[PDB]
């Protein structure tokens, strides 16, 4: 370990918006946490990025403003960034920058850990089957997810996706509840949150929402505003993931972290490529950012010889509503599946208004069947899946003609997307709903039409269950 | 000290011997002493955005330094005068030079050294109490409609030693003096403040109280919190700037602060001519609204880079009235031109453009322009209570609404409203398509609304569902020539029209329905949900039994009725009082009862 | 195709430093 | 005043396109003039752009060519460009640059003002509200214009737009009815000259020549002089406007070229573009040369702008007409499909608007039904063109009586109102008698853009 004095600079030779060049810097470390001094005397923070010879370029984490080309100081601790981290962060509130702002006392550190982390070997990884229950009717037993499943949300503007997040969050439960209740209740789900270029009202809803759960034992909050700077952004979501990582895979819990608003991620790392006039991509956005994101996604699953997990629920908006955009496409190249949140739904005020045509939850493959939820259930999804579609084709053919040229099959599957749309998609605030009566639910839907219609069902499932 | 020039291209100047220099710090250039503020620095070297054009700088002009950023000045007398984007009071530049032309880089005094304005003392603070920073101890009247009110600034506390007793004093005159260490210092009546640094706060509070809006529209579809966000997006034609008149002319707030962004000065011309004649009274006698209306005008010709600092300067302005324990309701025009000179700026000193030709930074900036906003509890002793709202007008490029600006300011508002073209066209005053458009505080406010008028809600849902049908059928019935369709369609449709030619249809211009209160518009969406709904009722029963009533024979039946209901618009609220108005309806009410119970 | 060409010329500048 | 003997360098470290840069310059004056001698001996002229260290880029007015690095001179003013103006300069003729086309002398020049000019202060301006009589029925009555106003007139090639020009030039009036009169002013910006031998053929027709400001330019001409031509000829309106107390109708054509030339300098100089490839700094441009206008406190005087623009493609989301929507208040919009109906003046009334209704129009003025004649007007209008798409496919018989009474308003309209002539002038009352006629065929019951009081004063006739 480092035990020599630190060293200080003076030769600033230039700002160029959020970067901070210097000349005669003697034996520097990349990636190299350096301190700042202003005029005034206020302190700062910033990363060493760029290189070359005794020249380096930093960014401040908090912009630049009152620094001067011979009035401010400069200090080099020569250590890769080392952050603080401990089990008692729980309860806890903090900034961007990890600095106390509820009050509270300076972090007090178990161990430093590294802000990047490691590449975690494969091997060990074992692979998810458990099932975890969501309570919402549209992704259990539809696109159901498991314990360790990273899965984005996507969402837009003005949809209300942010207490979709709430109930996700608040709803967490396992169903498993087959056996003993006593070993069921004895599991919990501490949550880690990081909010990111959030505005305050949103923040408060969701203070106030975990307020009202009463569950701060287990809940870790970093905060950021949009009034803050913009360059903490940078660094804000690792620091909770480097957190979530010592609290899953040394403290044993089962973990379940939150990422917000990561299109601001990539306007902030678009925003340091413009300073820092690299070869721009498509839509001016660095190349590397696709790696970048593969770097803060990647911190999930569980792994072998302990017993936590790691669960990553971002959310992310598309503008415009589009989804060949450039983030919505590298972060479906990166997590699994999509859930596509819809803003014709929303017209209509259908809530959650999450639409299953284009969502898709990979890991289902071996997540369910028998002994797991049911014997019966991914046909069932498939046959409901079909019949949707081709339930939206007939609407449209109506909408080019009219209901004229309908058929009776026609009509039968205009009434299924009604009823479809009426109770399956409906929930409801606080409808916690189990897994069995969601398929209870399938099955009465199913019902309307008689056996000849269903073509992705097996007969003898259709002959042991449908007549009931 | 000073520097000398070595390179200018249009708004920017590159200077040389300027070591001694920090980033948005003031400066003056050339024998005309522009102002301006340092963007970038590299060696020796730096660069200068200047607020004036810039024909008339030569190499090896003096650059003066000063130590201080942007700044402004508050205190009485702002109220009522015209500033430009860098804070000069018009009408003494127009009184000094007498003439119609802006001088290159006049050198004003914000806020005149010449009136002489009568104070009171807080009347419970004496030589030697303690005192915070952030306490009123002193009252002037800047009009009889509003008393300006003075608190120590923030960063400052400590014991008082001397107060300026009741009489009158200049602004030269100092006022207060205080010490907490063992220092005296002085205060007088005027703050200095820099532009771009938040006043501090005590705590966030959320809405709890409506925006009082004009139109029936925007109000009962669409409302507005006292102290949100809102975004007007809409192309050329429509000329929303006349929606924010309506919204500056009529308010149930306390201040109205307008400010431009590269219009024309006609729009000042209106406001102007205007405001002086309109008058309007609270609790006794009757003052003109120009009392509680502040202007920063800015036109296109104006140079480009103060643009920014106007809408900054605006933005402190309305903090500082903030701080003062009212509510502040202010609407920025054409943000566009805002985004257009930060491009060009960014342009010229040559940076790498990000999206759409604009920089990279345009979202984060006006994300947090956006958020100087919200209702909180001010920071003092006699515990005041402000709010601030904010309308920022989006100009589309060319009425494309996929532009980045419009995406963020839609990513950033809570509030959004839409302008459509055709609307625009149709002389359908206001074009709200009511079809994009949304708010997310209905819900915040149905506690007020049910508190207060105890039925909205039914009429709101019933509402919305009809023009979502009457949107589904539109296209329909072009594609079927209205052959096959049911009476409920007809009866559906035909309504939809009436609530759109006389219930959104609203000429503001027109005497009789300038501003329309909440109560008659209510009023009128109770009738026309009761006449629809018992017109359903008597189609339904009838055709179920026999003797369908088919729409022509009810339309022969009511036309007279009808006709009452298109022309009940035109009551002139100011000469009909509301309980004659409410009895004409009810009035209405019982006529429509007796023709179906007539019918049946 | 201006973006390639901006940086295409901030490519070129830098090559003649020297 | 200036006692300072010029300079003169032949240090030109560089041509590139139609720059040209200027090393070992001592003291550079930003915003100069220059001129330049050819070796042969021909003289040129251009404006310093840029300057940084001992070292200037200059653009030059009529083009690179010839310029040679060794033999070429140079020459510097120390002053911003100052243009002659003069109020004798009235019935005369001259190219772009401002030189003589008729034999003229060289113009005694009243003053040296600056050709970019100067803001005008805020406060020192007054609204206008005086309705000018055109003589055409669809802009007296639909979209009056005022004095103190700007609307231009989007047209497209071929389109009769010089007819209307000529006639709003020569059937100018006041509706408020001792002599009056408009010194028209005109610039060319590189029209093909045929349009320029109409309007002077024209411009002799009004018999007040006397009064004609009159500036040309042709296609053939050098592209970039056309940047200075309609700021000269906007500091000679601002000279007889604030300094000799008269009216000018400031008139301009095909800003499209103006645009092009713009474009192509910006492309040179390879600034930052926008939609299109259009410059960044065109709105801004376009801002100094169009919000030049109006009237100010204590003159009697006043500005109009009438700058009639081309519309490529007949596209109205085409950059150039929005930004020119956006910068001004107005619009007319002559129509190619009414040109090709075989009427005249084919003015598309719908998608035209003026802004001035709001003090132009109304009583003690011209009357107390004006606006609500229009608007009824306006809203007949638009729904009986919805009425016509709907029966282009329904047919005739499932319509209604209310959708054959639409078509024959329409019908009535457009063979009635719009069609005007070339030279029948007509009054306010007129076209207000007409309009009423025409609305006469519908009932009193479905007009619901009329007040009750009006439309039982007025209809029963």
């Amino acid at each position: 370990y480092l035990s020599q004095p630190r060293l200080t600079y003076k030769t600033v030779s230039g700002v160029n918006g959020p970067l901070v060049i210097l000349d005669h810097v003697k034996f520097p470390r990349y990636a190299e946490i350096v301190h700042l001094t202003l005029p005034d005397g206020t302190k700062r923070s910033g990363q060493v990025l760029e290189v070359s010879g005794s020249k380096a370029v930093v960014q401040v984490f908090e912009g630049t403003s009152g620094i001067d080309a011979k009035k401010t100081s400069c200090e080099f601790t020569g250590d890769i960034l080392r952050t603080p981290v401990s089990e008692d962060m729980l309860g806890r509130v903090f900034n961007g920058s990890g600095k106390p702002i509820d009050r509270g006392p300076v972090v007090l550190a178990e161990d430093f850990l590294d802000i990047m982390g490691q590449p975690i070997n494969p091997q060990c990884r074992i692979y998810p089957e458990e099932m975890i229950q969501t309570g919402i009717s549209a992704i259990d037993g539809m696109n159901s997810i498991a314990r360790g499943q990273k899965i984005p949300i996507f969402s837009a503007a003005g949809l209300p996706h942010n207490e979709i997040a709430a109930q996700i969050c608040r709803q967490a439960g396992l169903v498993k509840k087959s056996k003993d209740v006593v070993d069921y209740s004895e599991e919990n789900f501490a949550i880690v949150f990081a909010a990111m270029g959030v505005n305050m009202e949103t923040a408060r809803f969701f203070k106030s929402d975990f307020e009202e759960n009463g569950s701060m034992d287990n809940v870790c909050l970093f905060l950021n505003l949009a009034n803050d700077p913009t360059i903490e952004r940078i660094i804000t979501p690792r620091l909770a993931l480097t957190t979530a990582e010592f609290l899953a895979y040394q403290c044993e819990k089962h973990v379940l972290v939150i990422l917000t608003d990561m299109s601001s991620y990539a306007e902030a790392l678009r925003e340091v490529s413009a300073a820092r006039e690299e070869v721009p991509g498509r839509r001016g956005f660095p190349g590397y950012m696709y790696t970048d994101l593969a770097t803060i996604y990647e911190r999930a699953g569980r792994v072998e010889g302990r017993n936590g997990s790691i669960t990553q629920i971002p959310i992310l908006t598309m503008p415009n509503d589009d989804i060949t955009h450039p983030i919505p496409d590298l972060t479906g190249y990166i997590t699994e599946g999509q859930i596509y949140v819809d803003r014709q739904l929303h017209n209509r005020q259908i809530y959650p208004p999450i639409n299953v045509l284009p969502s898709l939850s990979r890991l289902m493959k071996s997540a369910i069947g028998e002994g797991m939820t049911r014997k019966d259930h991914a046909d069932v999804s498939n046959q409901l899946y079909a019949c949707y579609a081709i339930g939206k084709d007939v609407q449209a053919m109506k909408a080019v003609v009219g209901e004229e040229a309908l058929t009776s099959d026609d009509l039968l599957y205009l009434e299924f997307l009604q009823k479809f749309e009426k109770n399956f998609i409906t929930q409801g605030p606080y409808e916690n709903r189990t897994v069995y009566e969601t398929l209870d639910i399938g099955w009465q839907l199913l019902r309307i039409f008689p056996k000849e219609m269903l073509k992705r069902i097996p007969q003898s499932t259709l002959s042991e269950f449908y007549p009931r | 000290t000073f520097g000398y020039v070595h390179g200018v291209s249009g708004p920017v100047v590159t200077a040389c011997d300027m070591a001694g220099a920090a980033m948005y710090e003031l400066v003056r250039v050339g024998h005309s002493e522009l102002v301006g503020e340092i963007i970038r620095l590299e060696g020796d070297m730096a660069t200068i955005q200047v607020y004036e054009e810039t024909s008339g700088v030569s190499v090896g002009d003096p650059v003066l330094r000063t130590g201080k950023p942007l700044s402004v000045e508050l205190g009485p007398g702002i109220m009522g005068a015209i500033f430009d984007g860098i804070q000069r009071p018009l009408s003494d530049i127009s009184s000094q030079t007498q003439s119609i032309y802006i001088p290159r880089g006049v050198n004003v005094s914000a806020l005149s050294r010449d009136i002489k304005w009568e104070f009171i003392p807080s009347k419970n603070l004496r030589v030697g109490s303690h005192i915070t920073g952030g306490d009123i101890y002193g009252i002037v009247n800047e009009n009889s409609l509003i008393k300006h009110k003075i608190m120590l600034p923030p960063r400052n506390r400590g014991s008082v030693t001397y107060i300026a007793p009741p009489g009158n004093y200049d602004a030269s005159d100092v006022v207060l003096e205080l010490e907490f260490e063992g220092v005296k210092e002085k205060f007088s009546m005027v703050q200095v403040w820099p532009v771009r640094q938040v006043r501090p706060v005590t705590e966030k509070l959320p809405a709890n109280h409506p925006l009082l809006t004009g139109q029936r529209v925007l109000d009962a579809l669409f409302p507005c919190v006292q102290g949100g966000t809102t975004a007007i997006p809409g192309a050329f034609g429509c000329g929303k700037t006349v929606i924010s008149q309506s919204l500056s002319k009529y308010s149930n707030s306390d201040v109205i602060i307008y400010v431009g962004c590269g219009e024309r000065g006609n729009e000042m011309s209106e406001v102007l001519r205007d405001f002086p004649e309109l008058t309007m009274e609270v609790d006794g006698k009757v003052e003109s609204i120009m009392k509680r209306t502040a202007l920063v005008a800015n036109t296109s010709n104006m140079p480009v880079a103060a643009r920014e600092a106007s809408i900054y300067t605006g933005i402190t302005l309305s903090e500082y009235f903030r701080d003062m324990g009212y509510h502040v309701s202010m609407m920025a025009d054409s943000t566009s031109r805002w985004a257009e000179a930060l491009r060009e700026i960014s342009g010229r000193l040559a940076e790498m453009p990000a999206d759409s030709g604009y920089p990279a930074y345009l979202g984060a900036r006006l994300a947090s322009f956006y958020e100087r906003a919200g209702r909180v509890k001010c920071l003092g002793n006699p515990e005041r209570e402000g709010s601030v709202s904010i309308v920022g007008a989006v100009s589309p490029p060319g009425g494309d609404f996929s532009d980045p600006v419009t995406s963020a300011t839609l990513g950033i508002v809570q509030v959004f409203w839409g302008l459509d073209k055709k609307l625009a066209q149709r002389k359908h005053f206001p074009s709200v398509n009511w079809l994009i458009s949304y708010s997310k505080y209905m819900r915040a406010l149905d506690e007020y609304y049910d508190k207060h008028f105890t039925e909205f809600v039914p009429l709101r849902t019933k509402a919305k569902e009809i023009l979502q049908e009457e949107e589904d059928l539109a296209e329909i019935v072009q594609l079927v020539g209205k052959a096959s369709l049911a009476e409920t369609d007809k009866i559906t449709l035909e309504v939809a029209k009436l609530i759109k030619d006389d219930f959104l249809q609203q000429n503001g211009y027109t005497p009789y329905d300038r501003f329309c209160p909440f109560y008659k518009t209510v009023g009128m969406l109770s009738n026309m949900i009761s006449f629809y709904d018992m017109a359903r009722r008597a189609v339904e029963t009838t055709a179920q039994s026999d003797n369908k009533i088919t729409w022509s024979i009810i339309r022969e039946h009511m036309g007279e009725i009808l006709y009452k209901l298109s022309s009940m618009k035109f009551k002139d609220p100011v000469k009909d009082g509301e309980a004659k108005i409410k009895a004409d309806y009810a009035q209405l009410l019982e006529d429509m009862q007796n023709a179906f119970r007539s019918l049946e | 195709f201006y973006r390639l060409k901006k940086i295409q010329e901030k490519k070129k500048i830098i090559k003649e430093k020297f």
